[PDB]
């Protein structure tokens, strides 16, 4: 099912095995480094990311000490970090907008798992330049980069907010509206695993 | 969408960044505080590093990675075996150029191996306004247009970005801007640059490298610049009368 889909839930407790395999996973975790709902480092280590892919890529936003922690989780989950995207934050004039240096950028680790095949490696470059939207928002160019890399494939975002829903993407987050699912096999395995629409233990 | 645009025209998104309180008195203070430049040709693989004294407030480490030569290289194997912590002061800083590949991970292992924790990640973003096409590392997913210089601290104004135009093929120099970022931190005056060259020698710094053509290093002369009453100068105050 090509158009957006999402699942309001707690990503800690949802049974992601019902969702199937994805060519791309993306995650903007709420690392404990609290203004929103944070997750401890063991909770992050424990997320069942390994079930979501057999071959493909993981995009993992990091800041501060998660830069090292996210490298850990990425290896723990079975990936090799093969690239790193930085987003240079500008204004509308395209000038540039951590107690030692002011931070003009945000980092996104790129991990590979297995032997992904038929992707378009090399189409983009590891630098995004784009204006800041709201606080805490990734730039939208990341989805265009990801689509050029793996066109038409199943992609899943972890810890999205409603502004993150995207065609070809399934967005999981705890501030989304309900459960909107259109992929048949997913609607199936969801009804089988949750015959009553509550995600609990 | 500058990422769609680069996909269109070969102009990396950074090609379009514009502009890439005047208290330049700190620059003059740095300059009057700067020890004479010292330098020593040395094969660092074969060089007992402990002969370098006293312990350094700043270490800048620029090993020649194999990836710098696309068209002796040091591996992260060789680098990780350098006894950097035997010459670093108990409170001190490291700035380590990690390239853009495995270095971003292996260089973090070095920083921890030698005793530092990373506090800054400083990116050299390379524009190509003067040549909108490049060949990729096999593992690469994207085109690599930047290099990383990791900043490490052990013990108790500027952005984290340098934007210049990509150097000519086979030129390995790093932007001199890194020296300005370091010097404005005001971290002390014992400043060491391992794997520098004739072209990087600089006031306020001791350079050690295989390719230096001359030396002037003398440990007693060098330690003399820091004997009392100058042992704790940040590098950003007046010379004591
Ligand atoms: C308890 N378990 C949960 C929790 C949960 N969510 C909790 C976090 C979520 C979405 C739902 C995202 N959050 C958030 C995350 C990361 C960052 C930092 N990145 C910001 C973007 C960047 C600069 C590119 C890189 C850094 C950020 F600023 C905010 C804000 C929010 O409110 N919600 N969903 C399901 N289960």
């Amino acid at each position: 099912l090509f158009p957006p889909q999402w699942i309001c839930c707690d990503i800690r407790y949802l049974d992601v095995s019902i969702l199937g395999k994805f060519a791309v996973v993306m995650a903007d975790p709420p690392w404990d480094i609290l203004p929103y709902g944070t997750l401890t480092d063991d909770e992050m280590r424990r997320l069942n990311i390994p079930v979501l892919q057999d071959d493909g890529f993981l995009f993992l936003w990091v800041t501060g000490r998660a830069m090292e922690l996210g490298r850990e989780c990425l290896n723990l989950w079975g990936y090799e970090r093969v690239d790193e995207i930085i987003w240079v934050k500008t204004n509308q004039l395209q000038r540039i907008i951590g107690h030692w240096l002011n931070h003009g950028k945000e980092h996104c680790l790129v991990g590979v798992k297995g032997n992904p095949q038929g992707f378009n490696q090399g189409l983009d470059c590891d630098v995004i330049v784009a204006e800041v939207r709201s606080t805490s928002h990734k730039p939208d160019e990341i989805y265009g980069m990801i689509e050029r890399l793996s066109p038409g494939t199943r992609k899943i975002e972890l810890f999205g907010r409603p502004h993150n829903v995207q065609p070809n993407w399934i967005t999981l987050g705890n501030q989304l509206d309900g459960i909107h699912l259109l992929d048949p096999d997913v609607v199936a395995r969801f009804k089988q695993r949750y015959p009553d629409g509550i995600i609990s233990k | 969408d500058y990422c769609q645009h680069f996909v269109d025209t070969g102009h990396r998104p950074q090609n379009f960044i514009r502009d890439v309180e005047l208290i330049r008195l700190k620059d003059e203070l740095i300059a009057k505080s700067n020890t004479p430049p010292m330098y020593l040709q040395a094969d660092i693989e074969a060089f007992d590093i402990r002969e370098l004294t006293p312990k350094f407030d700043v270490i800048l480490l620029e090993p020649p990675l194999e990836e710098y030569y696309r068209e002796k290289c040091w591996t992260w194997d060789d680098i990780m075996k350098l006894e950097i912590d035997e010459i670093a002061a108990p409170r001190s800083f490291i700035f380590l150029w990690c390239g853009s590949g495995e270095g971003l991970d292996l260089g973090r292992v070095c920083l921890r191996k030698w005793g530092y924790r990373r506090c800054e990640d400083i990116c050299w973003i390379k524009t190509n306004k003067n040549n909108p096409t490049k060949t990729l590392d096999p593992k690469a997913v994207f085109q690599r247009t930047k290099e990383h210089c990791l900043m490490g601290i052990k013990g108790t104004v500027d952005i984290d970005l340098i934007i210049t135009e990509e150097p000519e093929i086979g030129n390995i120099e790093k932007p001199v801007e890194i020296f300005h970022i370091i010097e404005h931190f005001c971290l002390g005056r014992r400043r060491l640059h391992l794997f520098g060259r004739d072209s990087t020698i600089r006031p306020g710094w001791l350079t050690v490298g295989p390719t230096l053509t001359n030396s002037n290093y003398n440990a007693e002369t060098y330690a003399s610049y820091f004997s009392a009453p100058n042992s704790y100068l940040t590098g950003c105050t007046e010379e004591i009368e």
